[PDB]
RNA sequence: AAACUUUCAACAACGGAUCUCUUGGUUCUCGCAUCGAUGAAGAACGCAGCGAAAUGCGAUACGUAAUAUGAAUUGCAGAUAUUCGUGAAUCAUCGAAUCUUUGAACGCACAUUGCGCCCUCUGGUAUUCCGGAGGGCAUGCCUGUUUGAGCGUCGU
RNA sequence: UGCUGUAAAGCUGGGUCGAACGGCCUCUAGUGCAGAUCUUGGUGGUAGUAGCAAAUAUUCAAAUGAGAACUUUGAAGACUGAAGUGGGGAAAGGUUCCAUGUCAACAGCAGUUGGACAUGGGUUAGUCGAUCCUAAGAGAUGGGGAAGCUCCGUUUCAACGUGC
RNA sequence: GGCGAAAGACUAAUCGAACCAUCUAGUAGCUGGUUCCUGCCGAAGUUUCCCUCAGGAUAGCAGAAGCUCGUAUCAGUUUUAU
RNA sequence: GCCUAGACCGAGGACUGCGGUUUUUACCUAGGAUGUUGGCAUAAUGAUCUUAAGUCGCCCGUCUUGAAACACGGACCAAGGAGUCUAACGUCUAUGCGAGUGUUUGGGUGUAAAACCCGUACGCGUAAUGAAAGUGAACGAAGGUGGGGGCCCAUUAGGGUGCACCAUCGACCGAUCCUGAUGUGUUCGGAUGGAUUUGAGUAAGAGCAUAGCUGUUGGGACCCGAAAGAUGGUGAACUAUGCCUG
RNA sequence: GACCUCAAAUCAGGUAGGACUACCCGCUGAACUUAAGCAUAUCAAUAAGCGGAGGAAAAGAAACCAACAGGGAUUGCCUCAGUAGCGGCGAGUGAAGCGGCAAAAGCUCAAAUUUGAAAUCUGGCGUCUUUGGCGUCCGAGUUGUAAUUUGAAGAAGGUAUCUUUGGGCCCGGCUCUUGUCUAUGUUCCUUGGAACAGGACGUCACAGAGGGUGAGAAUCCCGUGCGAUGAGAUGACCCGGGUCUGUGUAAAGUUCCUUCGACGAGUCGAGUUGUUUGGGAAUGCAGCUCUAAGUGGGUGGUAAAUUCCAUCUAAAGCUAAAUAUUGGCGAGAGACCGAUAGCGAACAAGUACAGUGAUGGAAAGAUGAAAAGAACUUUGAAAAGAGAGUGAAAAAGUACGUGAAAUUGUUGAAAGGGAAGGGCUUGAGAUCAGACUUGGUACCGGGCCAG
């Protein structure tokens, strides 16, 4: 807010004495503000209660080492469809993931090309979901340049950009990235895990020598893959398993008999 | 979407330059397209509206009559045409107020001006 | 105002400090334009390099002995060395410092090293050069070029000799030799000349 | 997050955890470090010993610099080696050719005396060394040699 | 029992909450350097076919010229105003002008529409008296010109 | 109109209405009112109540008008009683002046009347004033102070005529 | 500061020090208020110090988080002995 | 031991149990209610609203030992209305990396305040202690003793190994006191061995960074509230007093 | 008749003042407040007051920092560091050097005999190709105007003979302003007053930002995106080329040798007083007293004498950039506010109004797509009413979107002996609800209340 708002008035309290709160008040007269209150957080036309400043933090800090660690496991989630299902793509006819597509992708120019290919490799269902989802958004954001609301399409990654990215700008739902640079706010919207991510082959390649592996130092400085706590995450199977079952006890019964 | 920062998407800022346009931009925005035959016949496809042109009705509660404009009411962002009236109870009767871009033109009216600025659109006459 | 088992504060906040907050709200923008300045800056003077080159120096105080850096120009006597008036070192690229002395050899065989690698590589256009030749070259970056490098440390293996003496012996005598020098010679000049 | 603190909890209880009899009254006790010889001598004596009076001599214009010397002990000195080359400089060394450590390059103004060195000669190079320091680099037939 | 009072519901009031918007505000960023004696900022008073204000303008007064553009303006009226055109409307653009009485405000004065002086032209039988038109007369300081002052002082 | 929840609350039937809005996973805050002689706005009981009683005093008839205790005319009865309830001015106001029309608001009843409202009209100077003079006093100027805004000096330490 | 045949009178309904704006959201150990529900636990007005006595700090009493263990040795009680 | 009169309740939901009769892998009163009959479904049945009756029920909020108080605020209604943000911190928790850790001052890059990338320094940590000059952490499986979960050998009892943590006796580093060798710029040096002393130390590192609740200090600082104090201006149309002209 | 000093002129030509407020350079200068009192201290070298600028200002090429193996004008950021220090050593306060980065840029006088030539400059007049050139005459100026030099040097004499060359003009580029030009449905059905809604079939897309149009419009309009193509300015102080003069015994640069090498005074410095600073036997500033020197002078964070060492070179001057910016001008944005909010003001808002004055200072947004703003008849003095009419709606009538509560009228139901209201319980009156199931093929079977 403005730092002098509801402070620009002369006014002073009455004091005791003449039957009236003892907040301030508008001196003079000939108007019908002239004795009116002045100041107060509770008085219309006062300042607010502790006014809002500018050197409020607005920006946080992540660790970059924890925020590289949340991007290689957002990029895992993307190969698995039940989560990209859960994420809300219309992911039902592409047979497996990663979805790859060849590096003509990349060389694709025009958007009804772009489209085209789209279709062919079974991803337009998600674009057309992005197409029946606008709407106006609910409430006083419409008025502050967020008219329209939509859901997220897939995202296009890949290697050399010879025209693909400004064949897919004008797509609606569809962000595109370099495999170089990708991040967060593109591989988890909302927080959410399992984007629908269409890789050309030349990013899926790429990926190797950028996030590496056992055999392949990442050109990330000094950086290498998390490792998990767990090697095996199949609980129930390590459960349920030979070297488990050949020492436990005999079970009870799931619920005990009442006996009185 | 825009790239220019030279643009603004503000709505305020868009309806503000709409409102406060003068005479000489709401010409511009007071344009209506040109049918199917004389689209072919001048390779233009819109036009600025002018008094005497010829237009078709195309939305609204009188789509489907012709008539000739009689006047760009500029200061109401309308345009009036010939017979297109509302009789009043009392016997008078006033126009119909039609936006140029629910109408299409039927007939240019032509001059020199006209048919440079045809020209200039890369259409022929 | 003062309570539990807590630091004492020093929140030195006792002033009209709200009225001198700075917020670094540009940091982006002034990143941006002073990324566009330098791109303005090399495009009105290429093929020339933007920067000129500078001289390595020791850094002072002993917490930075070990540490060479660049410092502000060649002095007059390594310009000397090349055979280069300072006056003309200004107009080809080369910074100059007349504040700057040599009374070492280490730093001034350092600096005429790296006038003659740069003069070397030096190209003086003319009238007789044709523009051919001239976009035949690229914007070089001096700093990066011609970078500072830190002399290596002593690593490798070596034969091991031992004094009679140990290095805290030494140090210590050292000590002890400053600390009275000032009264074992006053106890000398007051017994020679009596004597 | 204001959703999460105790004033959501607070609203409609009249006192918002402030006491009846109390009642959250401005600067009661005074300001900042008010009282510590009168009324707060009960929080300063007991959790700040020392807070009041002068020790030692003032020291005009001290630069920090004069003084820097960051240590590093015996237990830490092979760190210093090249790790490419350690396991190789640990079978090899001898009195015609051990590994040079330069610990000044490295950061280090004293090396101090903590620990055990493998028994593998070595020459240092220190500005400074403690006494039992050198002893144990000549125990394992190294030296130690003063630099500037 | 009515009237009266009280409770609820329905409709009608009183009043302006709620909801939905918004040519406004607020904050952040980016770019730029341009007031005035060549009379500024500000003030007073006027100016339209029909206007009180707001907006604009200055007796050339909701404006003149120029450039661009190309058919309106509009609440009503209206041309000796216009349409294949030196041409409707246009603070669209803007480089030429006009710019009352003032204001740092400058002949003096100012709670006055008070009072001089100078030049050129002009009316009244006029170098003087009375009238009109146009153009001038502030202070501090600098450079220069011209006219001077002082036994301050040189020489003849 | 009902239903769910211990509850904060949530859902639904009917009526009104006219342009946006909600559930779920999270984020965020200028996030929940009965009180503060709280703030602003609105509205009651009191209550058709207190009251509308200083300055001697009104009446008959006619006209007008939809309408007359209150307007106009006539006839009376009265009063101010020249130290006026008469005739003018200074200060202050600023069109209140006059004619015509007009009654929503205002004239603490009324209203056809009005200093109200609307539309027009109206203020003529050689001789009456201002303008000029000086009064107590105010105040420029060579100047002397003061960091300076400015202060001091006017019989003013001055080569001071825009002379006759 | 004025002015006072003097009352602390008068200085624009303001006078034992005018009015106006700002410093200024001046400070208050003091008065008033302090906005949804349910569930579990649950006090103190006592010690020491303080220009301390309507206020603080300190200990006590209370909540929360737990952690190391799993019947070890504990008790606002008795008995025997002293 | 037996006979006999009433009331309230019916939780659970295949079997599994303990017993009993034994006539029998059957039956029972024995790990919680079933059988049968009538009426009704245009309805008795239940719930809410209004009202009558019976019984109980002082006005909320607040300060207080004590309020319905002859203590204070509150005529009524709507809308507004009070622990916030920031700098620097304590504890705890989550997360990343770990003897290290922190990209964001800056540079690179960009789909352009985003996201992505880069490194020198620096901060904190990795060493303490003393006013300071200065000195600076292994006798030993990083020691001995008593406990100690878990593990191991056994076979209940027993033996072994025992991290974290606890009690205790030592050892190492700095300060303090004493002793005082070989030697010397003969006044320095300080070997060595002692002392009911002393440190926010060592004795196989634990930290750095981001975030959250709570607590602390400075800030208007939960909201409203003085009597005052200061700086710069405006008034003698009222009134006080002098003067000038009526 | 000169000169010096001092005057005058409506003398020829100029210049200053005043405004604005965010940032900038100085002067002057509080108190509230904190210290739980209070006077030093703090607030604060802050507010208020005064003088002076610009697009930035200021600062700036060491009388510096250091004590190192040395750095090297100024400014800013990060760090140094809540540290050294200051402080009723209390409350509190508090820098600098180094190091990493942003930006980088360097220089000008005075002090010198041109002395074989005042070589310099304002003005008048004439003239031209006019931000000026040429000619000429006065004037200024020797009490010193040009060339030459600035300590990093440099000068005057020799040098190896080596290296370079100035300006006036024309077209370009770049830079700035500005004109013109651009894809694809308004196809069919349904709802509606209106299609911009839903459904069907499509199209463009380097354009699915935003706005308008009778409801949510990529495809109706303007735009958006992508480029294409003209015009006009401006730049000693940006460069790509031409061009005539190149008066090149002229200027300048380098190396070496010799002799030299001017370097700022009521200033430095000292004492004292006041103020200020982290600056502590005194950090800066200012007043007064004293008042220098020439390997001298300053500094080297504890006063003094003696001896060294280190490092600069004051008392004269200019200078871009990185830095600041609640003002001005032009733009783009937001997890901001949404008419008691947000600026005081979304409106004829610093308006209406108040005060002698300084000053103080509101309230107030929305008919409808379109006035289609209700012709006409009738009752009435009129305002109005009743019919009618317009409209999708008058449950939209310029008392106009929706239209809550307090409070009020009418209608209906009910209750009532000095308050009313509440809880529990049941009766009465009203309302609501369910199993004859989504029942099964006259029977089977089920629901509810009861014996
Ligand atoms: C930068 N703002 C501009 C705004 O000024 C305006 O620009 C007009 C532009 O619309 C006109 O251009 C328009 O009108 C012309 C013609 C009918 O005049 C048409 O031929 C043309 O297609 C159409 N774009 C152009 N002739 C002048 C600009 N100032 O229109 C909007 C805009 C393009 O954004
Ligand atoms: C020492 N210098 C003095 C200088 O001070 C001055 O003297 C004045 C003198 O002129 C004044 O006197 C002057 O000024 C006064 C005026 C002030 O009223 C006049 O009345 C008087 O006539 C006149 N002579 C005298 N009153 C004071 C001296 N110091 O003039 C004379 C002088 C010799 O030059
Ligand atoms: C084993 N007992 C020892 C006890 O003997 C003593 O040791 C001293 C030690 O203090 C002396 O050492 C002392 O003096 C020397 C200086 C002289 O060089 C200093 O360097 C050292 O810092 C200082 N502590 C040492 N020189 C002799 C030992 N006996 O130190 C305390 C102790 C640990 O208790
Ligand atoms: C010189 N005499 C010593 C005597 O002083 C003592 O030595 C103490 C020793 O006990 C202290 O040690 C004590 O305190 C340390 C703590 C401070 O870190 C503990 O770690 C340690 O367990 C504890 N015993 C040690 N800090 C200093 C020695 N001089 O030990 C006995 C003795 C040998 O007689
Ligand atoms: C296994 N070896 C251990 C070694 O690790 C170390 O152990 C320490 C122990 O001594 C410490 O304990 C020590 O210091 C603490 C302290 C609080 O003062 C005291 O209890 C006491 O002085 C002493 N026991 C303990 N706090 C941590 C262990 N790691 O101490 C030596 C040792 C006991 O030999
Ligand atoms: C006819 N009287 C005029 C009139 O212009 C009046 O307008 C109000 C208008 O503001 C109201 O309309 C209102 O609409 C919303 C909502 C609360 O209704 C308000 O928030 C908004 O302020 C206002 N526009 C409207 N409902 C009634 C008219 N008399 O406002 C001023 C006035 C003098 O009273
Ligand atoms: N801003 C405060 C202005 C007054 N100055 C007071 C502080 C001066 C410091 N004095 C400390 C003692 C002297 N060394």
């Amino acid at each position: 807010v403005a730092e002098n708002a509801g402070h620009q008035t002369s006014a002073e309290s009455w004091g005791t004495g003449r039957a009236v709160a003892r907040i301030p008040r508008v001196g003079g007269g000939g108007t019908h503000r002239s004795g009116q209150a002045a100041f107060g957080n509770m008085c219309r036309g006062g300042r607010m209660f502790a006014p809002t400043k500018t050197w409020r933090r607005w920006n946080v800090k992540v660790n970059h080492n924890e925020k590289r660690y949340a991007t290689a496991s957002a990029i895992a989630a993307s190969a698995v469809t039940s989560l990209v299902l859960a994420r809300g793509h219309r992911v039902e006819q592409v047979k497996e993931l990663p979805l790859v597509v060849s590096n003509e992708f990349e060389s694709v120019t025009k958007t009804k090309d772009a489209v085209a290919v789209l279709k062919a490799v079974g991803a337009h269902k998600d674009v057309v979901k992005v197409i029946k989802s606008k709407k106006l958004r609910a409430g006083k954001g419409k008025l502050r340049g967020r008219r329209f609301t939509q859901r997220r399409g897939p995202l296009v990654v890949y290697a050399q950009d010879n025209g693909i990215v400004k064949a897919l700008r004008n797509v609606p739902g569809v962000e595109t990235a370099s495999v170089k640079h990708l991040g967060l706010l593109q591989l988890a919207p909302g927080a959410h895990l399992g984007r629908f991510i269409i890789w050309t082959q030349g990013a899926f390649e790429s990926l190797d020598s950028v996030y590496g592996s056992d055999s392949t130092k990442s050109i990330k400085s000094g950086y290498t893959l998390p490792s998990n706590i767990i090697s095996n995450t199949d609980v129930t199977r390590l459960i349920n398993s030979a070297e488990v079952q050949a020492v436990v006890r005999p079970a009870g019964e799931k619920t005990q008999k009442k006996s009185h | 979407a825009k790239i220019s920062q030279d643009v603004s998407s503000s709505r305020s800022k868009a309806r503000k330059a709409y409102f406060t346009a003068s005479s000489v931009e709401r010409r511009v925005l007071l344009s209506a397209p040109l049918s199917k035959e004389l689209r072919q016949q001048y390779n233009v496809k819109s036009l600025p509206i002018r008094q005497n042109d010829e237009v078709l009705v195309v939305r609204g509660s009188k789509k489907g009559s012709e008539g000739k404009v009689n006047s760009v009411y500029r200061l109401k962002f309308a345009i009036q045409v010939d017979k297109l009236q509302k009789e009043k109870s009392n016997g008078a009767s006033v126009p119909i107020n039609i936006h140029p871009s629910k109408v299409v033109i039927t007939k240019l009216h032509l001059d020199k001006d006209r048919k440079a600025l045809i020209q200039r659109k890369g259409g022929k006459a | 105002a003062i309570s539990k088992n807590l630091p004492l504060l020093n929140n030195h906040f006792r002033k009209h400090w709200q009225e001198r907050v700075r917020v670094h709200f540009d940091q982006a923008g002034k990143k941006a334009s002073r990324r566009q300045s330098r791109l303005r800056k090399a495009a009105k003077i290429a093929p020339r390099p933007i920067d000129a080159l500078r001289p390595v120096v020791r850094a002072p105080t002993v917490k930075y002995n070990r540490k060479v850096r660049a410092g502000r120009g060649f002095t007059l006597a390594e310009l000397k060395a090349v055979g280069i008036a300072p006056k003309y070192a200004r107009t080809i690229g080369i910074s100059v410092d007349h504040r700057r002395q040599n009374k070492s050899q280490e730093t001034f065989d350092a600096n005429v090293a790296r006038l003659q690698e740069y003069k070397s590589k030096l190209v003086i256009f003319d009238k007789k050069t044709k523009a051919s030749e001239v976009a035949s070259f690229e914007q070089v970056d001096v700093s990066a070029t011609f970078p500072v490098e830190q002399p290596a440390p002593e690593s490798g293996l070596r034969a091991v000799e031992v004094p009679e003496q140990t290095a805290y012996r030494t140090l210590r005598l050292a000590r002890n030799e400053k600390k009275y020098k000032g009264i074992r010679e006053k106890r000398a000049k007051e017994k020679a000349e009596a004597e | 997050p204001t959703r999460l603190t105790k004033t959501r909890k607070h609203r409609g209880n009249v006192s918002a955890g402030k006491g009846r009899i109390g009642k959250h009254r401005k600067h009661p006790g005074g300001r900042g470090k008010a009282g510590g010889q009168h009324h707060h001598r009960t929080n300063l004596d007991k959790y700040h010993p020392g807070y009041f009076g002068k020790v030692g001599m003032r020291y005009f214009h001290k630069q920090q610099n004069h003084f820097w010397r960051p240590e590093i002990n015996l237990d830490k000195l092979w760190t210093l080696v090249d790790s490419e080359k350690k396991d190789e400089y640990l079978s090899k060394s001898s009195a015609s050719a051990a590994p040079v450590i330069d610990t000044l390059a490295h950061g280090y103004g004293k090396v101090l005396g903590k620990g055990r060195l493998p028994e593998v000669p070595v020459i240092v190079k220190a500005r400074f060394v403690s006494k039992l320091a050198e002893e144990k680099i000549r125990a394992v037939g190294g030296v130690v040699e003063l630099v500037a």
